[PDB]
């Protein structure tokens, strides 16, 4: 089935510098992309649900837009309060491809 | 909206166990209930899902050994293997284009001791 | 002189959506059932019950024909003994079946640069679909105990959603056109079968 790999997980950087994460696909997915922002000890909450479109209710401090089978997500600047871990997700339940989770990156 | 879970603890291998994800305030009759588990220090996994109609799809690892029962949600065990532990989560994943679908449970625990 | 208008079914500019499929009765024909294979390059040709050679020999009364448009990967769901999203809420196929299924690609004709948002499909429903019925009406769908108000907010949905097509997707998500034939048990004298 689809196999997902990500950028190097152990990324730490000073404030004001963009941080980039890349999600890769194996069996030709199409815009079936979610970004489940997660925090230690708590259940993940949806942040990006369909490709470029963003979830309403959060200030626009995250840049995410793409299509095809290779996707990129960028943070313009990382405030200290926003340190968390971010995953990659392909949502589906059809018999052809089951859903999978990525490796996960710690910022 | 709110979800509640209960049950889980000490158990011996070879003996079944019952998880009661008793939902409150959410219509369990017609919703895409989903079960996902979080191994300790590892990545998340997917287990099973249910449609509004009677339908069950299972992951690769749990082969014909898990059962999900549809105002409450139930899960059952069968000959629990040594390679099974950690927290479980009841999920109502986003379907369609509307926003606000995702709601998740707090947590649980399971361990095979003697 | 009177042949079934298979050309009308096979060559139609506009095809019906999945949730509202067409059914057409066929009676009083002599029809070339063998013309299909050499009619045009067909990517798939699969039938049940009767082998290809016995169609023009065995003689039937009435014929049922249906046609719609689905994406590439969900061709396998149209078969007895299979379950899924389409097989449960869009088009249910009975346990027994004596008809054939023909599915061919139509990527070039419909998908323009802007895309085709005309096609639709149904995603939410309360219960399974009985064999062989057709639905067109759409209305609010509630997921909460509180009765649904006029405004669909935080507990009320719009059950219908559409597709989007571009020429440059992959092989699996390109559009396809599906035509299903069927046969029926008879007690009136037969009327439709092969030429000599």
């Amino acid at each position: 089935d689809i196999q997902l790999t990500q950028s190097p997980s152990s990324l730490s950087a000073s404030v004001g510098d963009r941080v980039t994460i890349t999600c890769q696909a194996s069996q030709d997915i199409s815009n079936y992309l979610n970004w489940y922002q997660q925090k230690p000890g708590k259940a993940p909450k949806l942040l990006i649900y369909d490709a470029s479109n963003l979830e309403t209710g959060v200030p626009s401090r995250f840049s995410a837009s793409g299509s095809g089978t290779d996707f990129t997500f960028t943070i313009s600047s990382l405030q200290p309060e926003d340190i968390a871990t971010y995953y990659c997700q392909h949502y589906d339940d059809l018999p052809n491809l089951p859903p999978t989770f990525g490796g996960g990156t710690k910022v | 909206v709110q979800l509640v879970e209960s049950g889980g603890g000490l158990v011996q291998p070879g003996g079944s166990l019952r998880l009661s994800c008793a939902a409150s305030g959410l219509t369990v009759s017609s919703n895409y209930m989903n079960w996902v588990r979080q191994a300790p220090g590892k990545g998340l996994e997917w287990v099973s899902v249910i449609y509004p109609g009677g339908t069950t799809y299972y992951a690769d690892s749990v082969k014909g050994r898990f059962t999900i029962s549809r105002n409450t949600l139930y899960l059952e065990m069968n000959s629990l293997r040594p390679e099974d532990t950690a927290v479980y989560y009841c999920a109502r994943p986003i379907y369609g284009g509307n926003a606000g679908m995702d709601v998740w449970g707090q947590g649980t625990t399971v361990t095979v001791s003697s | 002189t009177n042949l079934c208008p298979f050309d009308e079914v096979f060559n139609a500019t506009r095809f019906a959506s999945v949730y509202a499929w067409n059914r057409k009765r066929i009676s009083n024909c002599v029809a070339d059932y063998s013309v299909l294979y050499n009619l045009a390059p067909f990517f798939t040709f699969k039938c049940y019950g009767v082998s290809p050679t016995k169609l023009n020999d065995l003689c039937f009364t009435n014929v049922y024909a249906d046609s719609f448009v689905i994406r590439g990967d969900e061709v396998r769901q149209i078969a007895p003994g299979q379950t899924g999203n389409i097989a449960d809420y869009n088009y249910k196929l009975p346990d027994d079946f004596t008809g054939c299924v023909i599915a061919w690609n139509s990527n070039k004709l419909d998908s323009k640069v802007s895309g085709n948002y005309n096609y639709l499909y149904r995603l939410f429903r309360k219960s399974n679909l009985k064999p062989f019925e057709r639905d067109i009406s759409t209305e609010i769908y509630q997921a909460g105990n509180k009765p649904c108000n006029g405004v669909a907010g935080f507990n009320c949905y719009f059950p219908l959603r559409s597709y989007s097509f571009r020429p440059t997707y992959g092989v699996g998500h390109q559009p396809y056109r599906v035509v299903v034939l069927s046969f029926e048990l008879l007690h009136a004298p037969a009327t439709v079968c092969g030429p000599k």
